[PDB]
């Protein structure tokens, strides 16, 4: 998923009711159209019936833009990209940068030429009517009795350092600092959390332990003190693409409030 | 002239009328009138003196305090808030007059605070 849009509020009931006498009806939508009444029933006046809006039905919808996934992409093709739109119930269950088997009608449908002309282009955009998702990347007492019982075991300490970052050698020290920092002091100016810096020349294994244990814990962050990082650490404001509308980016550092923050390169 | 002294001159008037929507507009108006303070009486109308200034136009409402007074309204303005929110603003228009010093055009504004 390349991006995923506000949720669509889509009529499915119109709610009208007379200007005049306030005489109420329903009609439903026959394909997107509506069959708008002409006259009031209750007393016959012509063009007197108002659609209410917010009386009216509505369900969700929601625009998805899919990418093909690297590895089935021709040798150094540009991605193409499919429009999903997802309806109720059904609606909010992907995000941007997940990968996902969707099942789906294949729909073709015309696009008119103008908006205020309903002559339409001979070619006709395609999307995926969706169906079903599957997420295909994303993955008690007994727990709480294995870690009770684990927590007794001896050098335990000396165990969970050597369980951290198992493809990397020797630095006992620097893993039991790594432990103690993601473990943490006592919430309660109090501040608990532990700071750590590891120091180094370039290729060595600092970089591959912060790219290792950014994702060993919840709410951790990941990334560059360069300019070319992805998520910066200062906070910014931005215009929305999607909308133009402004949009307050927070940092990285703000992003972990309750996590690590693994910043390469500092 | 005779008994049937109503031809419906100059009559345009609403055929049908919201039932929901009146019985939560009266409903709304008693409890406005009849919910009271622990500290004192009629907590709404003390609070709804503050209306005369030519600035305030909007009472804040405590739902909770709906809900004390009867959870069956309290569901329903809940649930049918858009639909039925002029008719308690009509609600409160008509319990403020007593103060007879509103100007006679001014509208006024109910807003339900503390929200479970
Ligand atoms: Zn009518």
């Amino acid at each position: 998923v390349i991006r995923t849009s506000q949720l669509i509020p889509e009529m499915q009931e119109a709610f009208f009711q007379c200007q005049v006498c306030a005489h109420t009806t329903r009609v439903e939508m026959d394909r997107g159209r509506i069959a708008e009444p002409s006259v009031c029933g209750r007393c016959h006046t012509t063009h007197s019936m108002a659609l209410i809006h917010n009386r009216s039905l509505f369900s969700d919808k929601q625009m998805i833009k899919l990418q093909e996934s690297p590895e089935d992409m021709p040798a150094g093709q540009t991605p193409h990209t499919v429009i999903l739109f997802a309806h109720n119930d059904l609606v909010d269950k992907v995000q941007p940068g997940d990968r996902v088997n969707v099942t789906g009608i294949y729909r073709a449908v015309p696009i008119r030429v103008n908006p205020r002309v309903s002559n339409v282009k001979s070619v006709y955009k395609t999307h995926i009517d969706v169906i079903h998702y599957r997420k295909t990347d994303a993955k008690s007492e007994k727990r709480v009795e294995l870690l009770k019982e684990l927590s007794r075991k001896p050098d335990i300490y000396e165990r969970l350092a050597s369980a951290l970052a198992p493809s990397i050698y020797e630095h006992e020290d620097i893993k039991k600092g790594i432990l103690l920092q993601l473990f943490g002091g006592t919430r309660k100016k109090f501040r608990a959390e532990i700071n750590i810096l590891l120091c180094g020349d370039p290729g060595t294994s600092k970089s591959q332990l912060l790219q290792y244990v950014y994702n060993l814990v919840p709410r951790g962050q990941y990334t560059s003190g360069k300019g070319s990082s992805a998520v910066g650490l200062t906070a910014y404001v931005m215009k929305d693409p999607e909308t133009r509308q402004l949009v307050l980016q927070t940092g990285a550092l703000v992003l972990s409030d309750n996590g690590i923050c693994c910043i390469d390169e500092f | 002239l005779a008994a049937a002294a109503e031809p419906g001159a100059g009559s345009q008037h609403l055929e049908v009328r919201d039932e929901v929507a009146e019985k939560c507009q009266k409903l709304f108006l008693d409890f406005l009138e009849e919910f009271q303070s622990s500290d004192g009486e009629i907590k709404y109308l003390q609070l709804a003196e503050e209306l005369i200034r030519p600035e305030r136009n909007t009472l804040v409402v405590s739902f909770v305090d709906l809900e004390q007074f009867n959870q069956q309204l309290s569901t329903t303005i809940q649930e049918e808030f858009y639909r039925v929110y002029p008719y308690l603003c009509r609600a409160l228009k008509t319990f403020v007059k007593d103060r007879k010093e509103i100007p006679l055009a001014k509208d006024f504004y109910v807003a339900f605070q503390d929200l479970p």
